RNA sequence: UUUUUUUACUUAUUCAAUGAAGCGGGGCUGGACUUGCGUCCAACUUCUGGAGUUAAGGUCC
RNA sequence: AGGGAAGUCGGCAAAAUAGAUCCGUAACUUCGGGAAAAGGAUUGGCUCUAAGGGUUGGGCACGUGCGUGCGGUUAACAACCAACUUAGAACUGGUACGGACAGGGGGAAUCUGACUGUCUAAUUAAAACAUAGCAUUGCG
RNA sequence: UCGUGCCCCGUGUGGCGAAAGGGAAGCCGGUUAAUAUUCCGGCACCUGGAUGUGGGUUUUGCGCGGCAACGCAACUGAACGCGGAGACGACGGCGGGGGCCCCGGGCAGAGUUCUCUUUUCUUCUUAACGGUCUAUCACCCUGGAAACAGUUUGUCUGGAGAU
RNA sequence: GAAGCCAGAGGAAACUCUGGUGGAGGCUCGCAGCGGUUCUGACGUGCAAAUCGAUCGUCAAAUCUGAGCAUGGGGGCGAAA
């Protein structure tokens, strides 16, 4: 893993107008199930151009071009605030607040779904992945589609090394001992 | 380490990114800049058109 | 010629795993391990390199996809009313 | 031994600009011209202004380093301290 | 109807199937149609409306991809890019 | 003058982001409704895996 | 020697099997296996035979060792060079021919844990642990 | 020069941490009782600095040639940028090269020799650093392929231009 | 001897059969290594405060291993004894 996946921080640009960015690689990264996608975007103060990393969303190809800010259009890849998409829009990587660069529907497969809005106090009504109704603030953005990589879970891993590989990157408790297999001393199931 | 002992010519192509980019991404670079600004030109030909004709209906 | 009934390419098991997870394990296998067409040059050359990442030998374009197969058919869907959506903001 | 560094020896450690003199002195400029004009400070010629300076042009003027050093012990600078 | 068209032009016309016999056919200024499939490159589909635009040759965005227009050719393999030098019979150019 | 309820506010306190870069309010221009001129809403880049940096210029000295 | 588990709690230990070529191989099965299943025929030495390759090389007519215009696919022919396998046959010694060495005993079943893997260093290697698969709970 | 100022830029913060990771550069012969890619002899290389000579460029000021891939002893290049190298898993068979092993001849030496054996054995070597001519991939030019072709042990390649 | 691939024979096609090719597997016999099953084994004030012989398990990986570094006793680590 070299760098976080995280929208650009939101800036004049994005608040106002759209600005571009290209993809460059499609790449793996380890631990995560996604793809993620390196986008170059120019800067708008100086002459050295910002790559970013971003969670690569299904049909996202090298060599795109990808729009990000309040007037983009309404395509894959593209990140728009919440304000700027219909109903029935499905998108991913979305803030919870302006600004933090995308907290919900992260994962291979997975979006968020714009279920509608409130524009006088100026919210979203989204529908979550777990099937959880949440309220945002309008101006949080999301990448429009569905995160790549989906159906990872449907094959089965088969061996114990397959397991051992997923979960050594992973950092997570691999091999599992039961709680009933140890002594009174060890676990409160001990015994 | 040792490019740096090899004089220069040694070290790259007589051409423009020589050394740095193949002959066929420079190609690829000289036709598509050039047809780049051809239709910038032809859009702001266009979107001055238009411009004209809002103005004339607006008058 | 035809050397096994039924296993496939998940011969390689052998009798382990179970039948019934080396038959749902096979679907994944032919999936991920097919070449495909590629979109943008029209060649069979596109083939999985990671999860979710599927490039052609061809061009050189790399794609993010669906885990095993080089689209989902949510993703399909999706993008129809993506599209559906985008006419009715549009007009 | 340790290999040395390119630009560290030589003519790059045997000239200054005016403008390096002036900042090892932390003098203002009049007080410069004056000081060299009484101390019999010259300007000298670099074979190569590049290796001394990169940006260097034919306008700029070069010391001799051991000339400023001398200068750095000179006692008029404490006077012009005083005075200020 | 672009494919019969097409087909029409197969059995009695002239045509050059392929992008450097296309160029070479814009380039001679004999070239009377020019056949672009979707899944083109934008740069070569750039580069040939360019050729066509400056020789005065119209242009046919075939909808579809290099396979489908090699299929509409009649040939076994695919193709970008096409040039109708003669039309025979058919009335592809009266478009 | 004081006790409860809710109902606003910002200055304590708390959280987050940034290279603390474009916040708030006006002006100019265009579009809509309105009253017969007040709101709100918009300025700016979308065929292409190019390039974009040392201000060109105008006008007073 | 003869007998061949009569020994012993118990075939413990030992003996028997073993390489390679060929014939042939059951129930059961998750169809992948079981399987080297089982059960058989052979193996030395010598003198021969057969099969399996490489390299080089074409006639005319002009300009002059190269350029054309031809013409022909029996080079299916010559010259030179080279190595290790495989098959077949005769003859011959024999108490032995994988002559030392090296090298599965096999079969019918039952219980049991799915399998590969791991632990009580210095008395317990296992029906214990882990495992993939499955199910539940909590968290926006 | 209102002489005691003005301008530009943004990226942050230092150190330790590998005699198996990364990394500038040395080979051969000889020499001691005991050290040697360290000593001696011969023949080289790397890094940095200064400043000459020759050659090059220029009066069309910052080279010429090739359609091209690109070549050639040179052949300006600050700020600010882009890119490459450093820099990378495991396993499988296939092809090239060095060294080793094996076979034949020849000179020289040694052993065997009742008989046999034109016999059996030993030496027959060539460094770093350079010059020159070559070596799979790939790329360029011509041209336009179905009666599809090229082609690996392994079926990949081609009108996105194959043979 | 798994996918993929070639050829031949069928089949309207899908596919079916035959012969090759290929080289998959927490597959298997087995050398080193790693481990430690068995033996009225050797040894029993030993060569050894756990060693020796034969035999055995595993042997391309959840394999074996060095150095650097991290976790410290109300703790750690633990495929859990
Ligand atoms: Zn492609």
């Amino acid at each position: 893993r070299k760098a976080p996946a995280k929208f650009r921080p939101l800036d004049y640009a994005e608040r106002h107008g759209y600005i571009r960015g290209i993809v460059k690689e499609i790449i793996h990264d380890p631990g995560r199930g996604a793809p993620l996608a390196r986008v170059v975007f120019r800067s708008p103060y100086k002459y050295k151009q910002i790559t970013e990393t971003f969670i690569a969303n299904e049909g996202m190809y090298t060599g795109q071009f990808i729009y990000a800010g309040k007037n983009a259009a309404l395509t894959v890849g593209n990140i728009l605030p919440l304000s700027s998409v219909p109903e029935g829009t499905v998108v991913s990587n979305v803030e919870e607040k302006p600004g933090d660069r995308g907290a919900l529907g992260r994962t291979s497969g997975n979006y968020v779904t714009v279920v509608g809005h409130n524009p006088d106090e100026g919210k979203t009504r989204i529908k979550l992945p777990s099937g959880a109704k949440k309220v945002v603030p309008s101006s949080s953005r999301g990448m429009i589609g569905i995160v790549a990589g989906g159906g990872r879970t449907d094959k089965p891993l088969l061996k114990a090394s397959r397991a051992k590989h997923k979960f050594a990157v992973k950092r997570n408790r691999w091999p599992k001992t039961r709680g009933v297999a140890m002594n009174p001393v060890d676990h409160p199931h001990g015994g | 380490r040792e490019y740096a002992t090899i004089s220069k010519p040694k070290k790259t192509v007589q051409r423009a990114y020589g050394g740095s980019r193949c002959g066929n991404c420079v190609r690829d670079r000289i036709i598509r800049a050039f047809l780049i600004e051809e239709q910038k030109i032809v859009k702001k030909v266009l979107k001055e058109q238009s411009q004209a004709e809002k103005k004339a209906s607006k008058k | 010629s035809k050397r096994t009934k039924k296993v496939g390419i998940s011969g390689k098991y052998g009798t382990r795993y179970g039948a019934s997870l080396r038959k749902l394990v096979k679907k994944q296998e032919v999936t991920q391990h097919a070449r495909y067409t590629c979109t943008f040059c029209g060649k069979n050359s596109v083939r999985r390199t990671a999860v979710g990442i599927w490039s052609c030998k061809s061009c050189k374009k790399t794609m993010a996809g669906g885990a095993y197969t080089v689209s989902t058919p949510a993703a399909a869907a999706m993008r129809s009313t993506l599209r559906r959506l985008r006419e009715i903001t549009e007009a | 031994g340790k290999a040395k560094k390119k630009g560290k020896s030589g003519a790059a450690r045997n000239y200054m600009t005016r403008t390096q003199a002036v900042k090892k002195l932390q003098l203002s400029l009049p007080d410069f011209r004056k000081l060299c004009i009484w101390k019999g400070i010259y300007p000298r010629e670099p074979r190569d202004r590049r290796k001394v300076n990169k940006s260097a042009t034919a306008s700029t003027t070069f010391y001799y380093t051991k000339d400023i050093q001398y200068l750095l012990h000179e006692p008029l600078l404490q006077k012009f301290r005083e005075q200020k | 109807s672009i494919g019969a068209k097409l087909a029409l032009v197969i059995k009695s016309g002239k045509v050059v199937l392929g992008y450097r016999s296309t160029l070479k056919a814009l380039r001679s200024g004999k070239a009377k149609l020019i056949l672009i499939a979707a899944n083109t490159p934008p740069l070569r589909k750039s580069e040939l409306e360019y050729y066509s635009m400056m020789s005065k040759t119209p242009v046919h965005h075939y909808s579809g991809t290099n396979i489908e227009l090699g299929t509409a050719c009649g040939k076994l393999f695919r193709c970008s890019t096409m040039a109708i030098l003669d039309a025979g019979d058919s009335d592809i150019l009266a478009d």
